């Protein structure tokens, strides 16, 4: 009946969550069997590639790991770095480890965020991994090190730890690989980002959840349709991505279509007419086109 | 133009 921005529950996140401070530097960490994932540039502001020695020479002893929930103090005897993140094995393994996976995260998906600091988890909220490899999250100093994750039967599926912030409040990270999103880096230099681009599967799926929780027939629906086809000889010129993003994506919104008995059509026409006739609209709770409903999370909460 | 967290 109604639909939210659901979000995974973040206790397993939570019993796994560190604090990592090295003489300087204070930020959190994950702590998974017997290894602590955690941002490399805890050991300092470096760039390029002078990581691998900086790193080698890393004292294992100023690394002060802390556990707040479990009330555990950790000892580093190992450091490693794999790709831009630290991967110190400790002595201890911790009891609380779930059946993890860490799965790279292509850009539309959703995921939640458990943004931490000094260890514990403080806030969690809901992104979306944009075309530009960027969230638009909420963090301050100190919160490096929080994870983005999502669940699937008590399985943790870890995506995202966060590193840096744009001054356009724009977040870019890893995955807990070690890998960036995107051609970022953990340097504070300017870092160009590729113009934005709308998700159109997920805002296709916005205007279908305000079909289904706020209004059946607004007045901003268009009262007509364009092809597929047209919509995306459209979009090429108006920051939107070719439709659909996900081939997946379309059972779900040719389901919605059926539920909300208006087709995908009509939905791609009324984005177009938007974009000169919105007029500042409130759509699903918002007064502007949003990346963060997607497809499947609007139609998992539908009716038939 | 950025800045570590």
């Amino acid at each position: 009946a109604g639909i939210k921005i659901l979000l995974h529950p973040s206790g397993v996140v939570e019993r796994c969550m560190v604090s990592v401070v090295y003489n300087g530097s204070a930020l959190n960490g994950i702590w998974l069997k017997n290894v602590v994932y955690c941002p490399r540039h805890v050991i300092g502001k470096f760039r390029g590639d002078q990581w691998t020695h900086m790193v080698s020479i890393a004292d294992c002893r100023d690394f002060i790991v802390k556990c707040p929930i479990q009330g555990i103090q950790l000892n580093v005897q190992s450091v490693k770095m794999v790709g831009a993140l630290l991967q110190l094995t400790v002595h201890t393994n911790n009891t609380a480890t779930p059946d993890y996976k860490f799965e790279r995260l292509q850009p539309g998906s959703s995921m939640t965020i458990a943004c931490a600091y000094d260890g514990i988890v403080r806030h969690v909220y809901h992104v979306v991994l944009q075309l530009n490899n960027l969230i638009y999250a909420s963090f301050l100093n100190g919160a490096c090190g929080s994870v983005g994750y999502t669940l699937k039967g008590k399985t943790l599926y870890l995506h995202y730890m966060h590193h840096i912030e744009f001054n356009n409040k724009t977040h870019s990270g890893t995955d807990l690989e070690g890998n960036f999103y995107g051609p970022y880096v953990d340097e504070e230099v300017i870092q160009q980002q590729t113009a934005f681009q709308y998700y159109t599967d997920n805002v296709v799926a916005q205007l279908y959840a305000h079909l289904l929780t706020v209004d059946a027939r607004p007045k901003w629906l268009a009262q007509s349709q364009i092809s597929i086809e047209d919509f995306n000889s459209w979009a090429a010129n108006n920051s939107f991505a070719n439709f659909p993003c996900e081939q997946t994506n379309m059972s779900y919104i040719m389901g919605l279509s059926q539920t909300a008995r208006v087709p995908v059509e009509r939905i791609l026409n009324t984005i177009i007419q938007l974009t000169t006739n919105r007029d500042g609209a409130c759509i699903m709770g918002s007064y502007d086109f949003e990346c963060d409903w997607t497809p499947e999370m609007v139609y998992n909460q539908a009716p038939i | 133009x950025a800045v570590l967290x």
